[PDB]
DNA sequence: GAGAATCCCGGTGCCGAGGCCGCTCAATTGGTCGTAGCAAGCTCTAGCACCGCTTAAACGCACGTACGCGCTGTCCCCCGCGTTTTAACCGCCAAG
DNA sequence: CTTGGCGGTTAAAACGCGGGGGACAGCGCGTACGTGCGTTTAAGCGGTGCTAGAGCTTGCTACGACCAATTGAGCGGCCTCGGCACCGGGATTCTC
């Protein structure tokens, strides 16, 4: 059947998170998924650019971060950048 | 030998980080405590890369890895 | 004392601050106070404040 | 001749859409002109990479990575 | 071992392995910290959800309980980060900002 | 607020009494 | 008898609130098979990538539409010209 | 005594400062101005020569290619004196604002 | 820090540009607006700069982070790396 | 020290070739230096995304030619590819 | 050298080298270098000979960046590939619009 | 026809373009082998063709008025230029 | 290799003023385009058979990474020199 992947349950599970009693439509599903898709694309390259002018072959979360404050204008950024901070730590903490 | 450090388990009075006075409400966006608004207004417009030095002098900065 | 003069002066002050300078003025300028908590919070008071205050020149 | 397909209400419409209150004559058939360039060079592209997959069919991934390196990003139809 | 998900322990939603896989398979680095999932899922994460919320409000607007390309193009082109970070992005089936010109208005 | 005082700064805050002193402010001399 | 003003403003007012497509399917489509048949003959289309061409074309035409009329306006003119067209063409670095 | 007519010495300029390929702006206040603007992000920076060269040639281009805009702006608004609102139209059109 | 700066972009250096430009008559409201763009285009610019200078841990800005920053805002430049 | 490399001296030749009688200054050169770099990070970019696309984990000679035909405008592309079939051709008689 | 079994002055090994790393794709092809250094030699060829010309337009024999953009802007298809490309050193085109030139 | 102000021409001081050389490290030569890629083979989604039909919509056209456009007088604001004020430019040794 | 700082220069930036060309408000002849109704073209509809060809699978096999041996291509560095910036007398060509 060859099983194709999507951001599908992810943004709807976030979409229950902020606003429990909305839907969404197939077409702004796609739309939505194509939107996380291109920012993952431009951040995961801008961080590849970044790891490869430092002469580094690794991309730590210094690089996405990084990169998040080149991309995201102003305050997108700073709670971009305060959201994944949060998750790292939290992350780290709890093995 | 050498592990004869003792921590301790007592409620600290905590204070101010960016001034010395005794100050009794931290923050959400950066975790600082303060003491009034004039030092709320000097923290919420505080240029980055300072707001992580707060926490670096107070320690418990949790830098990336 | 150096992380404090260094977050003190926030906008950036034009001087050298080593360590043994801080050193110096932590040998001459610090008193451990009797009653912390009430010196602490009435410090920063305006009337008497220009005799608490210690005050450094740089060449 | 299928440029002519492109009608003059069609063209007003999506000047109304636009935002334009009065329209020329001679509006109609730069339009025209315009939309058959852009869509040569997109539908270039797409065939391209069309004919670079080894495919005679033109899909819509195709035409979203066209518009995608013209600075012209799709959301939508995916990629 | 009672396993758990690397999404659960970063209190994320979205999924931190997949986003691990696509970064490794992605032709980006040679390797990659562990770090930069978790990262990367949170900030697609939030943005995510800043995207939801203005656009449920502009569905909440026009008496829609279900989200539309209208609604999330209304969210974007109002929003300036959000509709600078989407300046090359063409929204499909989300027409435009109802905006007349000042000029064109009646005498 | 002219007029009302017709009809009728640094020293309110204290981050220039913490930084700098009940004196006035620094006009950027050399001293 | 309306003046000649009115309901002009009242079909801008009427489609800016639509987001359906505007130009008629057929003729586009015939049209795109005319502009394809010079790069690869009997080419097969997708029907979503005929849509996605009309999307982008109608949002691109739009898009040129807003600049043109700010040029009409511009030179206090309520009337959009080629003139309009070349100038915004111009400074956007496609002509 | 001696005079020209106005419009007549600026044409000149014109056509002597296109031949030419030297920088325009004065190199000493352009640095000073760089060096004012990147306090606000990074206290106490250091900088390469060729860092401030190439942020006045990028600085240059952009400005004379903004002016052409400009310029054009200008003119299709049947006037030969530039002004806010066409550079303004210019920036719009650009995609900048 | 020093004081204003902005008045640095002086009169005739704006003309000049103009000049090179193809300008034949400027208003007097151009200059100021002139600084004003070149000032936000200057801050676009030196920001991205910074960062690439920090993330790199230097307490200096190279060039190449200059041409990094025109790169990926759309400007490429030739003639110092890259 | 560490070698700083270039492609100085093959723009310096291909020089002699079209131009005997003709030199070029170090800004020039620099400037060729850093239109050979971003031609190669673009094609090799865009050939990367086309691997990429049709899931094929190569970039050969085919994903190369497809990229200029992408990015080179008209004749330019052409010619391009004319002397890239040509050089891959006379690669497979010396090989 | 496989840049001499090519015909190419440019370095085939160097851009192989080059392609292998940069996390392109997993592996290069080995005719994909001989094709990408021809390509650029072609590029190259092409931009210094019109360079070339406008040095002598200038008579002048060393190639000054100048010559480049002047090479470049007088060519469509070379503009159009480096649009958002500033040359340092290469100053605009001569270009007066018409409506500027001294009438009355 | 006066008056600058570009261009032209012969002379000269200067420094960066070009060629040579020491030599390091990256390109080449050569073989195993896991495996991606070619490729024939095969299921079936999906694109293409089209017969007639209600009708929305494109088209055609007459009437007319808001509007593009040329003309124009008047306030005014940059232009040009001499004088005067000011700091960019330059050499350049030196701390770090 | 960036930064500081003499002090010494002088071209460049400021200030000011006469005034002439141009922005800009007002007006009017005129035509091109808007509005509305009748005629007419064909988009939109769906019905569905035909089958191209996208998509997947299995098998065979040729491609390229990979370790290793190793030599010259290419980078750093030194130096004579000629293109070219500089320089000043005078041809001469736009301007008013």
């Amino acid at each position: 059947r060859s099983r194709k992947e999507s951001y599908s349950v992810y943004v709807y599970k976030v979409l229950k998170q902020v606003h429990p009693d909305t839907g969404i439509s197939s077409k702004a599903m796609g739309i939505m998924n194509s939107f996380v898709n291109d920012i993952f694309e431009r951040i995961a390259g801008e961080a590849s650019r970044l790891a490869h002018y430092n002469k580094r072959s690794t991309i730590t979360s210094r690089e996405i971060q990084t990169a998040v404050r080149l991309l995201l204008p102003g305050e997108l950024a700073k709670h971009a950048v305060s959201e994944g901070t949060k998750a790292v730590t939290k992350y780290t903490s709890s093995k | 030998t050498n592990i004869e450090s003792a921590p301790s388990l007592a409620p600290m009075k905590h204070y101010c980080d960016v001034t010395g006075l005794p100050a009794p409400y931290l923050d959400p966006k950066t975790r600082l405590r303060y003491h009034n608004k004039e030092i709320f207004a000097m923290i919420r417009n505080l240029p980055q890369g300072m707001g992580e030095q707060f926490l670096e002098a107070r320690g418990a900065h949790t830098v990336l890895k | 004392m150096l992380k404090l003069l260094k977050l003190k002066y926030y906008t950036g002050f034009p001087g050298k601050l080593n360590s043994s300078q801080t050193e110096h003025m932590v040998r001459d300028f610090c008193y451990v106070s009797l009653d912390y908590d009430r010196e602490l919070a009435g410090y920063l008071d305006w009337t008497g404040l220009e005799d608490r205050e210690r005050i450094v020149q740089y060449p | 001749d299928n440029i002519q397909g492109i009608t003059k209400p069609a063209i007003r419409r999506l000047a109304r859409r636009g935002g334009v209150k009065r329209i020329s004559g001679l509006i109609y058939e730069e339009t025209r002109g315009v939309l058959k360039v852009f869509l040569e060079n997109v539908i270039r592209d797409a065939v391209t990479y069309t004919e670079h997959a080894k495919r005679k069919t033109v899909t819509a991934m195709d035409v979203v990575y066209a518009l995608k390196r013209q600075g012209r990003t799709l959301y939508g139809f995916g990629g | 071992a009672k396993a758990k998900t690397r999404s659960s322990r970063a209190g994320l939603q979205f999924p931190v392995g997949r986003v691990h896989r696509l970064l490794r398979k992605g032709n980006y680095a040679e390797r990659v910290g562990a770090g930069a999932p978790v990262y990367l899922a949170a900030v697609l994460e939030y943005l995510t959800a800043e995207i939801l919320e203005l656009a449920g409000n502009a569905a909440r607007d026009n008496k829609k309980t279900r989200i539309i390309p209208r609604h999330l193009q209304l969210a974007i082109r109002n929003d300036e980060e959000l509709n600078k970070l989407l300046g090359k992005v063409t929204i499909a089936q989300g027409g435009v900002l109802p905006n007349i010109q000042a000029v064109l208005l009646p005498k | 607020x002219x007029x009302x005082x017709x009809x009728x700064d640094w020293s309110k805050s204290l981050l220039h009494a913490f930084r700098y002193g009940p004196r006035p402010f620094d006009p950027s001399s050399q001293a | 008898r309306y003046r000649p003003g009115t309901v002009a403003l009242r079909e801008i007012r009427r489609y800016q609130k639509s987001t359906e497509l505007l130009i008629r399917k057929l003729p586009f489509q015939r049209l795109v098979r005319e502009i394809a048949q010079d790069f690869k003959t009997d080419l097969r289309f997708q029907s979503s990538a005929v849509m996605a061409l009309q999307e982008a074309s109608e949002a691109y035409l739009v898009g040129l539409f807003e600049d043109t009329n700010l040029c009409a306006i511009h030179a206090k003119r309520v009337t959009i010209m080629p003139k309009d067209i070349q100038l915004a063409r111009r400074i956007r670095g496609e002509r």
